[PDB]
């Protein structure tokens, strides 16, 4: 392949293959699912698991405002760029506004962001992809970019490795999330979210984080000591 | 401007560039140092007398700063551009701190110069490895040698160049701690006639001693050169 | 050493090839220009056929202003030409606000030329593959009067004025028709009605399809109204039935 | 200004003497602060000026010329070439953002044969130096209030061949009458000459 | 794009720049010019391309400053060229401002090896940096300095530099430098080192009846001081004998030629 | 953006690049240059390709100041920028001594934008080779300019397709003490040898430096000398 | 070789130029790192080329401050570039805060220093490759002993026992036994040394390898001298 | 070989090459079609969906670019997002600047000559989108068509996409002259529920706007309940 190493080299098909290496990128990082409710929004994050002594933390889901949040999949380092970029963003509107920025802008511009570096010489795709969970006057959102600078609109979706089980296990539960309350989003989140793990690995708290978004609840993260309450009592029930 | 990447990382993990000016520095000729209890003794191979250079004498070793002398193996242009860096260097150094740069503060900056030629785009790196030697302010003999990968070591006896493996090998097992300003020169020559030619003409050493640095005769030379060739002759008679 | 036709580098015949292959661009529409100068006006034919059936046949053009006294027509790959005819307007602007007065043909042409020269010589920029066709009015010296003038500039920048000229597809039995028809008669002492009439003419028989009038378009500068304007369908109209005799 | 520097050449040597005077608008901070520089083996600036500028420029030009013998191998700056190099420094500062120097500069030293195949300067060298960028060759030289009741006093006493003991007399009655006319406290004057052999400190003169 | 970078200034497997090994090659196609450093002066002897038949000279007055090999970079400093005579006009002029810059920060002329040392590290930095070829030209300096006197330097076209008391660039450079080291000693005068120069070119481009037309001579000596005027400035000392760079012209160099081949036939006939 | 040098060194020390530019410089049409003891005659062959043209328009001999003129031979857009950039270079001596500028320092302007193009990245040398004429305070002088930026002073030269012929026949022809109108007439027939026609005074285009000034001939003049020869 | 640029992307996903520079950490000397309740310990060998080489010249632990200190695998002239860079970040923290800084803020700092590399130019100049250095930088903080590890493409991770360099998986294996929460810092020196020992192709001497300490209790950092080395190898 | 690798290089018939896998790309692309009325432009779009949990909206390619002015982006959607923000800064700049909307002529000239700009150098690739600009300004309705090498051309009615040719054909048998943007509507949703294949593309949906006097001259999507089910 002679239309693969270059970003402004367009394939005799009308491909540009250096995007989908990206990705395919975004294809192998850890599984995560994004679930929308009435009133809230509820991210699930796999982390590493620990070789049964090691336990090693690397941060995939970032707050980015009072209002908004969102988890990576991919290359970490993409994602805390866009994560510093998303966060300055929100802070020069609340600044001249003294509210939070909405949602569909907040889409446009990491679309335009990702656009920016897909067709200069000097540039190359975030290989990274972002679920992005927030709230405002519209209500609950719950996005999804990609490296070629698309958004996706979502009910509830799913991004990573094996997360093709998550997202058909979603797939029959979603046009209900309308009407399943708070601590029933967490669990269909969960679910989905073990629908990705491997053969012998259970969900637990030491190996996921669960992130919520709502009306009258800033965006939170949960973690060991906080996510007691909703891991300790769970189990895939086939 | 011109800024493409050039010193870029190989499939085996390896910067092809640096390995390049590493081996242009293998091409160069030899140069030694040695540490002793209150002297630093520097030689270079003084490539040849070819009869029409000019009969004013010029130093391969050169003078970065009043205590601090420098010698290189590699390009030497790129070694020029470097000690011109470096005397510069010290000068700043002694107009924004009023103190005199210390050995290992100018071996750090010359180290972070030649590491900054190989992530640089637009640039290639320096074909240069040095050997520097000096005094601080307080004694305190000082000898330190620079690759062209930008990294920096203090030795006790140092060699760059062609074949500088073999004589560092070599007075590895030779070496003793704390010798006189007679021994370190003795033991600097006998090391690099490993090398060199027997022929008397091509060496140029100098002695750092505190606050005095003197390049010696060439009958001075004539003296050790001649001790130290027929110290190899017992050598080699003693082996067989 | 191997390519030395995929950028502005000389070849080891001492030519261009992209600056050749921009010249092929010209000819790869299809299209074909004529345009021609009678004692007191300058007229530009370009052809102008629509295909298909569903496009607004007057949105598509390929004759443009560039000053009121100066239009310009372009041949070859048609995006290109637009950006061009940008430059020369911006050449026009700057230098109206310089000098204070309109800018001449020839000196429009020049400028041109040496804007399309530098993408010839630096490496990252392509030729604009048209070669562009500037029609006017030329204000004389010791007497005031005005004579029509055409410019063409190459992709390569080579300007040149000329009495007749054709471009694009065919545009060498454009030529030669012109150039037959010249050798009889004088085209600086013809009027404009007989100046059409060989233009369509030349056009008609480098293609051979007796066109109509909505396939063409005509831009025209006379002494009497040095201002650049299309030539109505009308009068495009009596001159193609003039010339069917 | 309110520092007087003294300066004058004989056959064999020069001999300068700069006041110690540090002060704050009206206190006497210290009265024994060097304020010549010495520059190379033979050459020396007394410098009159608040301390700031005036240390600012002479470690800058000897800096310079440090630097200068070591890309020129150890090869010494005749005075005139020293002298223009702090000229045009003086004169590009008058014309840079930062300012001007306010340092007024009395620059002595000795000319030595730098190899045989040289032909140049032998002698003793003395210049003039103004703040605004002004280089003289004179005689004798002076800065400051006294400066002029030295300078008269020089054109009544100067000879070109005095002796360093009679030139050591000549740069005591300077310091004398500076000390004699001026309001401005000029207690101390720290003395040095250049000859042939280099740069002394002169102690009996004060 | 960067597919067609030609990659100037990068390292080979061998840590040798190409591009400075091919103007080096370059330069050896140039023609000889050839450097002897005696005692009372700098004597250069270069060979010329064939006159043509139609060739013109520029009417320049003050015929000393630049021939068609030899050109003065200071009134104290002169040099020669073997190469891309366009690539050395630039530097000559780079060379030229250079020492006038330092005439003006010192008012003192310009050390041969600094200005020698400024003028490589300008072709040194083309072969580090900016991504372009180098210069394909090798300077040969002459000049006189209160510090070493009389002084001689050859350049690569890499930044390096050297000192010579005998030298040649160009065209048989290696035989060059064989019969100027049979034939040169300390003890040599002005009119002698012109002779051995001549003697070394006639014999490097192999011709008996050395051609006036095809060779052209430059002197850099001291001469009594002309234009001193103390009145003017009376603390500045003047010099009784400044360095004078002067280019021979026809009537001017046969008298040294005709000693050359004579000399020649005088050691060629008693070799039997 | 196109910082890389485009001309580079070869392993036989050749600049093929520049090389290959000058083989560029020589596909031109024929134009030449005479010098005689009160001035310089160069002309040029406007061929245009067609009737249709308008001769008039296309010019090959250009005055850059009003002493000193050019004539090329190759590539004409690429001639164009340096007969702008002379002609500024001309008016700015003008603008600094008051003086006509001498033809030598002219030539070396010249000659420094050739090698700046032979040698700068992302650009590639001039395609074209240049005739300078001109009247300075040392007499008249005649150059020719080379894209590899070197120049020569010639008494009788010419550039082009046909080139060879041309100075060959000027070598027997050219005389010590020409005089301003033998050189017109050599310099005509010379032309005319290697002319593929007949010379018309809408076919050619001659200078002739007389004395303080270039003035390239009208229509009329070239008639009144085509007519003679 | 420049067939590829130095952004692109491998057809798996991965950057090859990143991808590259892992591949000399591994070509580089063995570092260690363990995190106990009572302190962190550095460990590393110092593979001097030459036993002329004074040792002391080829720290391969640096202090970034009085409470952090790192330790470095691979290329070390790049590694001094990070190495300058945290500390000057953790002064100027210092400078503003009038604290010191958290160990994962200077590991944050080290990594954002550390992507800033590509070929245009444009605004800034940007690093021609990455750096062929990984770190492990250890300190004590308001959250107690932690320990960070650094990877040339930008990315931070905490870890309680890390190893990088040649003798990295070896050491991972001794690491998935032998090893605890709550070791005592006399154990994790013991692990660390006997872990040097199994993964040193050279024999194991008090100036062959380089230790550091930083105390929970202490808050501060302490290289350990030859005979100290020598008293944890006599035990 | 070479010749097709970058957008600065001519091929050997003087074509770049890069522009038509551009608009090979294009082609590829979901199928969009548009109708001016004599009264107002119609733009009717189909957007594939390769998820069932899409919201409602996700993925729009039609956005407004001035009061008066739209555009429907059939390709790349990244790369019509960046031009609509081009179309938009050059919207605003016209009623900034001039104090003025801006013309449909000369806000189709002005996106032609952005897309071209990037078909011209080595460091830039062209927009793998066509775009569809939709005005009703001064100048009365006009509907334009930007192709990623810059050309663009007016038209009655156009159709984009990898349903092209039957779309167009469609087309052909409207009148334009007595068509109303009412009728407009339901025509361009029949054409392109009936040319779409249901077989490869499960997930789909029409998403139409419109810009004629019923909606004040001002360019918005339908209401909801006025496009036909199938």
């Amino acid at each position: 392949n002679e239309y693969d190493s270059d970003i402004t080299t367009w394939s005799p098909t009308g491909r540009l293959f250096q995007i989908e290496y990206a990705n395919e990128a975004v294809n192998n990082g850890s599984a995560t699912v994004g679930v929308k409710g009435k009133n809230f929004v509820v991210l699930a994050a796999l982390k590493r698991s620990p070789v049964a002594e090691l336990s090693s933390y690397q941060e995939k889901v970032f707050e980015i405002d009072e209002h908004v949040g969102m988890s990576i999949s991919g290359l970490v380092a993409d994602g805390r760029v866009l994560a510093r970029y998303l966060r300055t963003e929100c802070m020069n509107y609340r600044y001249m506004y003294s509210n939070g920025m909405p949602m569909n802008q907040m889409a446009d511009m990491i679309g335009e962001k990702h656009q920016r570096h897909i067709q200069c010489s000097g540039k190359r795709p975030f290989g990274v992809g972002l679920l992005l969970a927030g709230y405002d006057r519209q209500g609950p959102h719950l996005y999804q970019t990609v490296p070629s600078g698309d958004v996706y609109d979502y009910k509830a979706t799913a991004m990573g490795v094996r997360s093709q089980a998550s997202r058909t296990y979603l797939e029959r539960h979603f046009e209900h999330f309308s009407d399943c309350t708070l601590d029933e989003l967490v669990t269909h989140a969960l679910k989905a979210l073990a629908s990705a793990t491997s053969e012998g690995i259970e969900l637990n708290v030491k190996n996921t984080t669960i992130a919520i978004v709502g009306k009258d609840t800033p965006f939170t993260i949960f973690e060991e000591e906080s996510a007691r309450k909703y891991l300790d009592g769970f189990k895939m029930r086939p | 401007s011109y800024d493409r990447a050039i010193t870029v990382f190989s499939p085996d993990g390896h910067l092809f560039q640096v390995e390049y000016a590493q081996e242009a520095v293998k091409k160069g000729l030899a140069a030694v140092g040695v540490l002793g209890s209150d002297s630093v003794v520097i030689a270079v191979e003084k490539k040849s007398a070819v009869k029409l250079q000019d009969s004013r004498t010029i130093r391969k070793i050169y003078k970065v700063d009043a205590n601090i002398y420098l010698a290189f193996a590699g390009l030497s242009a790129d070694a020029r551009v470097l000690i011109n860096k470096a005397q510069l260097e010290c000068q700043r150094f002694s107009l924004n701190y009023e103190d005199t740069m210390d050995v290992d503060m100018l071996v750090r900056y010359v180290a972070g110069v030649q590491q900054k030629s190989t992530q640089s785009g637009g640039s290639r790196p320096f074909g240069v490895a040095t050997v520097i030697g000096g005094f601080n302010e307080d004694g305190k003999p000082h000898l330190w040698k620079t690759d062209p990968s930008g990294m920096c070591s203090a030795w006790r006896a140092v060699a760059i160049g062609r074949h500088d493996q073999t004589v560092i090998e070599y007075m590895e097992k030779s070496y003793k701690d704390g010798m006189s300003r007679d021994e370190c020169v003795h033991f600097a020559i006998k090391s690099l006639l490993e090398v060199v030619e027997s022929g008397s003409r091509n060496i140029e050493l100098l002695v750092l001693q505190y606050k005095e640095a003197r390049y010696l005769t060439e009958e001075e030379l004539q003296k050790f050169v001649v001790e130290v060739e027929k110290e190899r002759e017992e050598e080699a008679a003693a082996k067989k | 050493a191997g390519f030395d036709k995929y950028i502005t580098v000389f070849s080891p015949e001492g030519s261009l090839y992209q600056v050749e292959y921009a010249f092929k661009a010209v000819t790869y529409p299809g299209l074909l220009t004529v345009a021609i100068r009678c004692k007191d006006a300058v007229l530009v034919v370009t052809q102008h056929l629509i295909p298909d059936r569903l496009m607004r046949p007057d949105s598509v053009t390929a004759l443009y202003e560039v000053t009121p006294n100066i239009g310009c027509c372009m041949t070859g790959r048609a995006p290109d030409g637009r950006a061009l005819v940008q430059r020369a307007r911006e050449e026009a602007s700057d230098y109206q606000y310089r000098y204070g007065v309109e800018i001449p043909i020839a000196v429009l042409a020049k400028r041109m030329g040496d804007k399309a020269q530098v993408r010839t010589q630096q490496a990252g920029l392509r030729p604009m593959g048209v070669v562009s066709t500037f029609i006017g009015m030329d204000q004389s010296d010791q007497d005031g009067s005005l004579k029509p003038q055409i410019y063409t500039v190459d992709p390569a920048g080579w300007t040149g004025g000329h009495i007749a000229c054709a471009a694009g597809k065919k545009q060498v039995e454009a030529m030669a028709f012109l150039e037959k028809r010249q050798k009889s008669t004088e085209l600086d002492a013809l009027t404009q009605k007989e100046a059409a009439m060989i233009a369509l003419a030349a056009l008609q028989s480098a293609i051979g399809t007796a066109v109509k009038a909505k396939e063409v378009e005509v831009g025209r500068c006379t002494a009497a109204n040095p201002a650049f304007q299309r030539v109505p369908n009308s009068e495009v109209e009596e001159w193609l039935t003039a010339v069917a005799e | 200004m309110a520092e007087t520097a003294i300066a004058f050449r004989c056959k064999d040597y020069v001999m300068v003497a700069a006041a110690g005077l540090n002060a704050f608008y009206y206190i006497k901070i210290t009265d024994a602060e060097d304020k010549i520089t010495q520059l190379d083996t033979h050459q020396l600036v007394a410098c009159t000026g608040e301390n700031g500028p005036r240390v600012n420029f002479t470690e800058y030009i000897k800096c310079n010329l440090a630097l200068n013998r070591m890309r020129q191998h150890g090869r010494h700056s005749s005075c005139e070439s020293t002298a223009n190099f702090m000229r045009n420094c003086l004169a590009s500062a008058i014309r840079s953002r930062e300012g001007a120097y306010q340092v007024n500069c009395l620059f002595a030293g000795y000319d030595t044969p730098v190899s045989e195949d040289d032909d140049g300067v032998v002698g003793p060298q003395l210049f003039y130096m103004d703040y605004l960028g002004t280089l003289q060759a004179v005689p004798y030289g002076c800065h400051g209030y006294g400066a002029c009741f030295v300078t008269a006093l020089l054109d009544r006493l100067w000879r070109p061949d005095l002796s360093q003991q009679e030139g050591l007399e000549l740069m005591q009655k300077c310091c004398d009458e500076v000390k004699r006319r001026v309001i401005i406290s000029n207690s101390y004057f720290f003395v040095k000459a250049v000859t042939k052999n280099g740069v002394e400190v002169i102690t009996a003169v004060h | 794009s960067h597919r067609y970078d030609s990659r100037t200034t990068t390292f080979s497997p061998e840590g040798r720049l190409y591009q400075v090994e091919y103007a080096v090659e370059a330069i050896q196609q140039a023609g000889t010019v050839i450097g002897v450093c005696t005692k009372d002066g700098v004597v250069l002897a270069g060979e010329k391309m064939v006159p043509h038949p139609l060739f013109d000279s520029e009417s320049m007055q003050d015929k000393n400053t630049s021939g068609e090999k030899m050109y003065k970079i200071a009134e104290h400093i002169g040099c020669s060229v073997a190469g891309v005579t366009s690539d050395a006009y630039a530097l000559l002029n780079y060379a030229r401002l250079s020492a006038l810059r330092h005439q003006y920060t010192f008012q003192e002329p310009m050390a041969i090896e600094d200005l020698c040392r400024i003028l490589c590290d300008e072709k040194q930095l083309y072969t580090q940096y900016g991504g372009v070829r180098p210069y394909g030209v090798s300077f040969l300096l002459v000049g006189w300095d209160r510090y070493y006197g009389y002084q001689l330097y050859s350049t690569e076209p890499s930044g390096d530099y050297s000192a010579w008391s005998a030298y040649a660039i160009g065209q048989n450079d290696q035989v060059a430098h064989a019969l100027l080291k049979k034939d040169w000693h300390e003890s040599m005068t002005l009119e002698d080192g012109m002779l051995l120069a001549l003697r070394v070119l006639g014999k490097t481009m192999d011709t008996a009846k050395i051609d006036l037309d095809r060779v052209e001579v430059a002197v850099m000596r001291k001469v009594p001081a002309s234009n001193i005027d103390q009145l003017l400035d009376p603390f500045k000392h003047h010099p009784k004998t400044t360095p004078r760079f002067q280019i021979l012209t026809r009537s001017e160099l046969k008298p040294h030629a005709e000693r050359a081949d004579q000399a020649r036939e005088a050691e060629e006939k008693a070799e039997a | 953006e196109a910082f890389y040098g485009l001309t580079t060194f070869s392993p036989s020390g050749k600049l093929i690049q520049i090389e290959y530019a000058t083989t560029a410089a020589g596909k031109g049409t024929t134009a030449l240059g005479v010098k005689a003891t009160d001035g310089v005659v160069i002309a040029a062959k406007k061929k245009a390709p067609s009737t249709l043209v308008d001769a008039s328009s296309i010019q090959k001999v250009f005055v850059l100041d009003e002493h000193v003129g050019c004539t090329y031979s190759g590539m004409g857009p690429d001639c164009r920028v340096l007969i702008d950039s002379a002609r500024k270079n001309c008016q700015q001596y003008k603008l600094m001594y008051n003086e006509p500028i001498p033809i030598s320092q002219l030539v070396r302007k010249i000659s420094a934008i050739y090698q700046e193009f032979t040698q700068s990245g992302g650009v590639r040398p001039f395609g074209c080779s240049l005739l300078v004429a001109g009247v300075d305070a040392n007499g008249y002088h005649l150059y020719q300019v080379d894209p590899s930026g070197t120049f020569w002073a010639w008494k009788a030269t010419a550039i082009g397709t046909g080139s060879p012929d041309a100075k060959a026949f000027l070598e027997k022809r050219y005389t010590v003490d020409m005089e301003l109108e033998d050189a017109v007439h050599t310099a005509l027939l010379t032309l005319k040898e290697g002319f593929d026609g007949q010379m018309t005074s809408e076919n050619t285009q001659v200078g002739r430096v007389v004395e303080n000034r270039f003035e390239i001939l009208s229509v009329d003049q070239l008639r009144d000398y085509l007519d003679q020869i | 070789e420049y067939d590829r640029g130095v952004n692109t992307f491998s057809p798996e996903g991965r950057i090859f130029q990143i991808e590259y520079a892992v591949e000399a950490i591994k070509l580089g000397s063995t570092s260690l790192g363990i995190r106990t309740p009572e302190g962190v310990v550095l460990a590393a060998e110092k593979r001097v080329p030459s036993t002329l080489v004074v040792p002391s010249s080829m720290s391969k632990i640096m202090e970034v401050d009085s409470h952090i200190a790192a330790v470095m695998s691979g290329m070390v002239a790049d590694a001094r570039i990070l190495v300058e860079h945290a500390r000057v970040e953790s002064q100027n923290h210092r400078f503003t805060y009038n604290e010191p800084m958290s160990v994962e803020s200077c590991t944050l700092a080290t990594c954002d220093l550390s992507i800033q590399f590509g070929e245009s130019g444009g605004r800034r100049k940007l690093m021609s490759r990455p750096f062929g250095v990984s770190l492990l930088i250890a300190g004590v903080d308001e959250k107690g002993p932690q320990l960070w590890q650094t990877d040339p493409s930008g990315t931070h991770t905490r870890y309680d026992a890390q190893a990088i360099g040649g003798g990295a998986e070896a050491a991972q294996s001794v690491f998935t036994e032998r090893y605890h929460r709550n070791m005592t810092l006399e154990e994790g020196e013991t692990l660390a040394v006997d872990i040097l020992k199994q993964v040193m192709e050279d024999q194991l001497s008090p100036e062959n390898i380089e230790v550091a300490v930083v105390r929970a209790d202490d808050g501060k950092l302490h290289m350990y001298t030859p005979t100290e080395i020598k008293a944890i190898m006599s035990r | 070989s070479g010749h097709d690798q970058s957008t600065d290089v001519f091929s050997a018939e003087g074509r770049v090459f890069q522009v038509e896998y551009a608009g090979k790309a294009v082609d590829n692309s979901s199928t969009a079609v548009a109708a001016c009325c004599k009264d107002g432009v119609v733009v009717a779009v189909e957007k594939v969906h390769t998820s069932r949990m899409l919201e409602k909206g996700s993925n729009n390619r039609i956005h407004a670019v001035d009061r008066q002015a739209g555009i429907c982006i059939c390709g790349l959607l990244p790369d019509g997002r960046a031009i609509v923000s081009r179309a938009r800064q050059e919207a605003e700049n016209s009623r900034d600047i001039f104090a003025t909307p801006i013309r449909g002529s000369v806000l189709a000239n002005r996106v032609g000559e952005f897309m071209h700009a990037y078909t011209t150098h080595f460091a830039y690739r062209p927009f793998g989108c066509s775009a569809i600009i939709a005005s009703y300004a001064d100048d009365g309705p006009q509907l334009f068509v930007s192709d990623p090498s810059g050309t663009v051309a007016g038209y009655y009615g156009v159709a984009l996409g990898k349903a092209k040719t039957v779309a167009k054909s469609e087309l052909e048998k409207l009148d334009f002259s007595s068509l109303t943007c009412d009728e407009a509507v339901g025509k361009l949703a029949s054409i392109l529920h009936e040319v779409h294949d249901k077989q490869k593309d499960k997930l789909y949906e029409v998403e139409v706007a419109w810009v004629c006097d019923k909606s004040d001259r001002k360019f918005v999507h339908v209401p909801a309940d006025m496009v036909p089910a199938e």
